[PDB]
Parts: C-alpha cells; sequence; structure tokens
C-alpha cells in the first residue's frame, strides 16, 4: 500500500465551503483506507445508505465524490434521500437511490467567531426544487410577485442568507460540518478499494 | 419569554424618542394604528444582547400609534406588551 | 399582495368554526404563514405557524392542539378549524406571511434576514358567547 486516498485535506480542511455552493472533490486511484477515519473527528451522524459501514473496506468502486459543506443542526437530518426542507430541496439534494456515507460533526470551535461567522451562507429562495446533484451559485434577484424585480424590493429578494454562527448557541444552532461520500462505478474498472 | 416594553411614551413633536424591547437575533418591529392591521416596520433599529431598540426621527401627528416588538425565532414568535407612543 | 381573511362570526362556546386566509399577488409555495389574534382592548398575541411544505405546525401552548392550521398549494389559501371555543378567544385575527423583507440595522451588507409579518389581511373576527 504506497498510496492512500487523500482524505487528510476532506476532513481537515482549513475551513468548508458553503451549502449552497457545496465543494465537490474527486477520489480515484487510491487505495481507500476508511479505518483513519474516525480518527480524523468525533463523528456525531456517521451514517451509510446502500452499503454496511463494517464492510467498506471490503468494497471496490470506479470513483468516490466528496461533497464537503458546513449547515446548522437542525438541518444536518435533512441531508438524506428522500428528504424534504431548505438544504434538501433548494441548496444540496441527494438522489432517491442514493448509496454512499454521509458524516456530519459538530465544529464549534472552528466556525464561531463570537462576532457572527457571516462568511457561510444558505440558498433561501429559488424558482424550482433542486435537481439531484446539482449546483446552483446563481445570484440572481429572485421575484415573489408579478411585477419586474431587477433588483431588490418590496417583492424581490435575495435568494442567499448568511448563517448567524455564535457559539452561544445551542446545539441544535451550532455549526456542523458535513462530507458526503458518493460511490460510483459505471463501466471502468474500480481503482479505488480496501488494503 | 414573553417580551417586555414600557406602557407608554409621549415626547414633543420633531423630537427622537427610543423604546426599547427587553427579553435571540432575529427582532422585528411593527406599527398598528386603530381600525387596521399593523404594519412591518426615521426609524434606526439597533440590538444589544437580549434588548433591542428603535428610535424614531421626526415625530409627527400621523405617527401616533402602537407599536409591538416580536422574535420570530426558530418556529415559534413571541410578541412584546405593546408601547403606544404620544405625540404631543 | 393581497390576504383576505374570512369565515368569522359569532359561535357558542365549544363549537367548531373554519377561518379561510386567500392569498394574492405572490408565490405561495415559498412563504410561511402564520396566525396571530387580537383581543379587543388588548395587543396582539400569536396563535399558529406553518412552513411552507405544511409539515411543521407549530401552536402556542394556550391552545393546546385545540386548532388545526393547514394550507394547500392546489387552492393556495391558508386554513384554521378552531375547536372547543372559549370565552377568552374571542378575537379579531389576522394571517400574516414570514417574508424575509425586513432588513434591520447596518447588517444589510453583511446579508442577514429578520424574518417578519411584512404583509396582514383585514382580519376576522371570532366572537364565542351565547
Amino acid at each position: 500500500v504506497t498510496n492512500l486516498c487523500p482524505f487528510h485535506e476532506v476532513f481537515n480542511a482549513t475551513r468548508f465551503a458553503s451549502v449552497y455552493a457545496w465543494n465537490r472533490t474527486r477520489i480515484s486511484n487510491c487505495v481507500a483506507d476508511y479505518s483513519v477515519l474516525y480518527n480524523f473527528a468525533p463523528f456525531f451522524a456517521f451514517k451509510c445508505y446502500g452499503v454496511s459501514p463494517t464492510k467498506l473496506n471490503d468494497l471496490c468502486f470506479t470513483n468516490v465524490y466528496a461533497d464537503s459543506f458546513v449547515i446548522k443542526g437542525n438541518e444536518v437530518s435533512q441531508i438524506a434521500p428522500g428528504q424534504t426542507g431548505n438544504i434538501a430541496d433548494y441548496n444540496y439534494k441527494l438522489p432517491d437511490d442514493f448509496t454512499g456515507c454521509v458524516i456530519a460533526w459538530n465544529s464549534n470551535k472552528l466556525d464561531s467567531k463570537h462576532s457572527g461567522n457571516y462568511d457561510y451562507w444558505y440558498r433561501l429562495f429559488r424558482k424550482s426544487k433542486l435537481k439531484p446533484f446539482e449546483r446552483d451559485i446563481s445570484t440572481e434577484i429572485y421575484q415573489a410577485g408579478n411585477k419586474p424585480c431587477k433588483g431588490k424590493g418590496p417583492n424581490c429578494y435575495f435568494p442567499l442568507q448568511s448563517y448567524g454562527f455564535r457559539p452561544t448557541y445551542g446545539v441544535g444552532h451550532q455549526p456542523y460540518r458535513v462530507v458526503v461520500l458518493s460511490f460510483e462505478l459505471l463501466h471502468a474498472p474500480a481503482t479505488v478499494c480496501g488494503p | 419569554s414573553a417580551l417586555t416594553q414600557p406602557a407608554s411614551v409621549s415626547g414633543s413633536p420633531g423630537q427622537s424618542i427610543t423604546i426599547s424591547c427587553t427579553g435571540y437575533n432575529y427582532v422585528s418591529w411593527y406599527q398598528q394604528h386603530p381600525g387596521k392591521a399593523p404594519k412591518l416596520m426615521r426609524f434606526s433599529g439597533s440590538k444589544s444582547g437580549n434588548t433591542a431598540s428603535l428610535t424614531i426621527s421626526g415625530l409627527q401627528a400621523e405617527d401616533e400609534a402602537d407599536y409591538y416588538c416580536s422574535s420570530y425565532t426558530g418556529s415559534v414568535t413571541v410578541f412584546g406588551g405593546g408601547t403606544k407612543l404620544t405625540v404631543l | 399582495v393581497q390576504l383576505v381573511e374570512s369565515g368569522g362570526g359569532l359561535v357558542q362556546p365549544g363549537g367548531s368554526l373554519r377561518l379561510s386566509c386567500a392569498a394574492s399577488g405572490f408565490i405561495f409555495r415559498s412563504f410561511s404563514m402564520s396566525w396571530v389574534r387580537q383581543a379587543p382592548g388588548k395587543g396582539l398575541e400569536w396563535v399558529a405557524n406553518i412552513n411552507e411544505d405544511g409539515g411543521e405546525k407549530y401552536y402556542v401552548d394556550s391552545v393546546k392542539g385545540r386548532f388545526t392550521i393547514s394550507r394547500d398549494y392546489a387552492k393556495d389559501s391558508v386554513f384554521l378549524q378552531m375547536n372547543s371555543l372559549r370565552a377568552e378567544d374571542t378575537a379579531v385575527y389576522y394571517c400574516a406571511r414570514v417574508g424575509p423583507y425586513y432588513y434591520d440595522s447596518a447588517g444589510y451588507y453583511r446579508r442577514h434576514y429578520h424574518f417578519g409579518m411584512d404583509v396582514w389581511g383585514q382580519g376576522t373576527t371570532v366572537t364565542v358567547s351565547s
């Protein structure tokens, strides 16, 4: 084993991207050792769909996709196939047949500056519901009424709102970092396996 | 967690008057005249810990109304006692 | 934008009524809706709240689970069924939309929204008496 999959960057990045513009990293052509994942952070909401976690070292996939972002405590449960809300509807939606794992852990220490960590935004309004595995980084003013908007107004709203993360909040409002691993095997031989 | 407001505040026309609301990041202010539904809110808002404040500059005759502070957080909203402003 | 309340009137205690809130001029599938009552001679008081999809319904403790508030995307309106009416329940009811149109203080640059009840309907009167 000489080429370990670079999980040292996904679970230990200096800062994570906003949920509406969640970051996607591709992991391939490497040996995947998930046993070290528990050493990265005290995982709170580890959950795998379509695959038993204890057998993660005994499977192979063509490519792995890590989608990393930051949400609130209440919105962690929205990261699941067939779920609805704000994050699952207008920010980041998983397919109904999703296969992979979800790892969510608290980051109250790194994403709470006591004055409002307003660098993490989420999409509040959208014309339609987000398609699975789609990013909508568009920043056009949202129209709620019938009049033209061409900018902010009484019924013309900015689609993105900034989280007000602070360390004084409860566990339900403290920021949580989420990494969703999706496993894919289309045609190519699996370049990702276990030890 | 009902909010606290002064019973009534009075001031001279054209004078800046401050109304306090003591109880938390989302706070809204509404104005209501008799016979009409309340309306969302020369008016300057500020927040400090568990206290919010609304200052009115350039008081006029038409500004006689009742002002309410609310805290819409999570999914439960709580209204204050209502401050009936008096214009001299 | 326009909100119109209807379905109020006079009722004996212990009855069941239905209040209807018709919305126009804005998209109904994006704004959470709240019902707030005001007794004559008193201030406002929250009654009920529902999100856009209606899957999260919340009520004040003073009404327990006696009232049932719902919304449907078909007719684009809100409805509130009233059960076990009491003497202290007679009030004028308004339905409002929780819209982030409110921008409080200089935090506009920081892009922080204060979700308030920007549009209030004319409300309907429910008088619980013999």
